[PDB]
């Protein structure tokens, strides 16, 4: 039979059968209970709208993501999300399909063990396998080397790989991602008068960020230009009218990636953690990693980031090496495409964690040889 | 619109590939010519050593 | 590896562009001219309705004026 | 329109410029490589005649 390539993510759940080009169903991972009282009788009001249904009734819900930073903080809601994904968005019972979840690097063990225990006890799948979210993004590019920066919505991690041999001592995981950029944008919009507070209006700020923000090639020059002319002010129409005008908030929101001091984080930007991740590698594979830097994940879709990052790394790196940044147009679904490719391989067909194996060793089987 | 963006992206992929190939070829020319000129210098020194041996 | 990049890239490098150009051409042809012609037709019908309304209003005002 | 034409023409010009530059570089690389081969071949015989002279 065919395998189910699910990809929990944090912000958008992407799923679909193995062997295709794009995920079949992509929908936000939010579960929102209603918060008001409700007076109409017999309206058929449910107790929790999940997935894309709660992005249409969000006016009277309190949306809450079940995955904070890669890790899962609310297991009941995550179980509800998985149940919805299997039964309503794909309509395939899990009793007859292997599953291939994905997990960020350096995550707590208990999260992974609970994930496999749920998949084997509640949904009762035949066999499931957990894979690191960066190796798949490297599969999708058709490479076999390269250092991949997978800046998702929950957590940004940077896994270097050479000739198929991952370097476990050079993984640099940073917890700045799309959600923190949304919060920072929502916080700097208040400097013009627009106040978004409700958890429903966070979605509106996210839409503003997606449609308007861009990464500046040079930050100081843009700050000077936006403060003199008015060629940058782009307007946007809220879900009820009252258009708003975003000035130099456009390139200040995604600039947080390269200067995490804006949101008070100490660490260095995504332009310098990649160079540090490279320098921890051996001295003989640094040229190949320099030449095959891969971008993935949703947050790396800002217009103009593949040039800013290349300029920064070229500034840091030695002058002789060639710096090349692979930015495929299908960046958002790169991890899932790689997952489909991996699940479609014949050599991989014996790596699944078969159910009888789980019955013999318990949930701690995932840390064992079947990784 | 829709198709126009994709066509622009194709025109940009051609741009990147052609530019990268040009740069790589230029680096190859620099390296090869340096090799040749160093070999020529070695040949010159051998001629001078032969001259000393002849003396 | 790196040999499926050709067979997954070069395909859509031309087929996708040509197909989207075809879609745009057919959609524009189907949409714009038919919409403008239909709007002109509806405008003519609207003018005829306006004439009928004026005639009826005037005759009723003529009779009813007492 | 206006923007599409100028951008497309400029990008095609960029591709053509890179291609021709790469071709010129590769031609000079091949010529330098062959001349280097000639230098090697002559240098070996220079060494042989030097060795005979020294004997
Ligand atoms: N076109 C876009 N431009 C800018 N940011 C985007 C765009 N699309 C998605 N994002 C950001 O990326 C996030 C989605 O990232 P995603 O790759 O789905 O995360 P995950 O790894 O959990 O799947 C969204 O929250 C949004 O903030
Ligand atoms: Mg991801």
């Amino acid at each position: 039979t065919t395998a189910l390539v699910c990809d929990n993510g944090s912000g958008l759940v992407k799923a679909g059968f193995a062997g295709d080009d794009a995920p079949r169903a992509v929908f936000p991972s939010i579960v929102g209970r209603p918060r008001h009282q409700g007076v109409m009788v017999g309206m058929g009001q449910k107790d929790s709208y999940v997935g894309d249904e709660a992005q249409s009734k969000r006016g009277i819900l309190t949306l809450k993501y079940p995955i904070e930073h890669g890790i899962i903080t609310n297991w009941d809601d995550m179980e509800k999300i998985w149940h919805h994904t299997f039964y309503n968005e794909l309509r395939v019972a899990p009793e007859e399909h292997p599953t291939l979840l994905t997990e960020a690097p350096l995550n707590p063990k208990a999260n992974r063990e609970k994930m496999t225990q749920i998949m084997f006890e509640t949904f009762n799948v035949p066999a499931m396998y957990v894979a690191i979210q960066a190796v798949l993004s490297l599969y999708a590019s058709g490479r076999t080397t390269g250092i991949v920066l997978d800046s998702g919505d929950g957590v940004t991690h940077n896994v270097p790989i050479y000739e198929g041999y991952a370097l476990p001592h050079a993984i640099m995981r940073l917890d700045l991602a799309g959600r923190d950029l949304t919060d920072y944008l929502m916080k700097i919009l208040t400097e013009r008068g627009y106040s978004f507070v409700t958890t429903a209006e966070r979605e509106i700020v996210r839409d503003i960020k997606e449609k308007l923000c861009y990464v500046a090639l040079d930050f100081e020059n843009e700050m000077a230009t936006a403060a003199s002319s008015s060629s940058l002010e782009k307007s946007y129409e809220l879900p009820d009218g009252q258009v708003i005008t975003i000035g130099n908030e456009r390139f200040r929101c995604p600039e947080t990636l390269f200067q995490p001091s804006f949101i008070g984080m100490e660490s260095a930007g995504i332009h310098e953690t990649t160079y540090n991740s490279i320098m921890k590698c051996d001295i003989d594979i640094r040229k190949d990693l320099y030449a095959n830097n891969v971008l993935s994940g949703g947050t790396t879709m800002y217009p103009g980031i593949a040039d800013r990052m290349q300029k920064e790394i070229t500034a840091l790196a030695p002058s002789t090496m060639k710096i090349k940044i692979i930015a495929p147009p299908e960046r958002k679904y790169s991890v899932w495409i790689g997952g489909s490719i991996l699940a479609s391989l014949s050599t991989f067909q014996q790596m699944w964690i078969s159910k009888q194996e789980y019955d013999e060793a318990g949930p701690s089987i995932v840390h064992r040889k079947c990784f | 619109m829709d198709a126009i963006k994709k066509k622009m992206q194709m025109l940009k992929l051609d741009k990147e590939n052609a530019l990268d190939r040009a740069e790589q070829a230029e680096a190859d020319k620099k390296a090869a010519e340096d090799r040749s000129k160093q070999l020529e210098d070695e040949l010159v020194s051998l001629q001078k050593k032969l001259k000393g041996t002849e003396d | 590896d790196f040999d499926d990049i050709h067979r997954k890239r070069m395909e859509k490098d031309l087929n996708e562009l040509q197909a989207l150009i075809e879609a745009h051409f057919e959609n524009r042809k189907k949409e714009e001219e038919e919409l403008v012609s239909l709007k002109d037709r509806i405008e003519r019908r609207r003018a005829e309705r306006a004439e009928q309304q004026r005639i009826r209003n005037e005759r009723e005002k003529e009779r009813q004026n007492r």
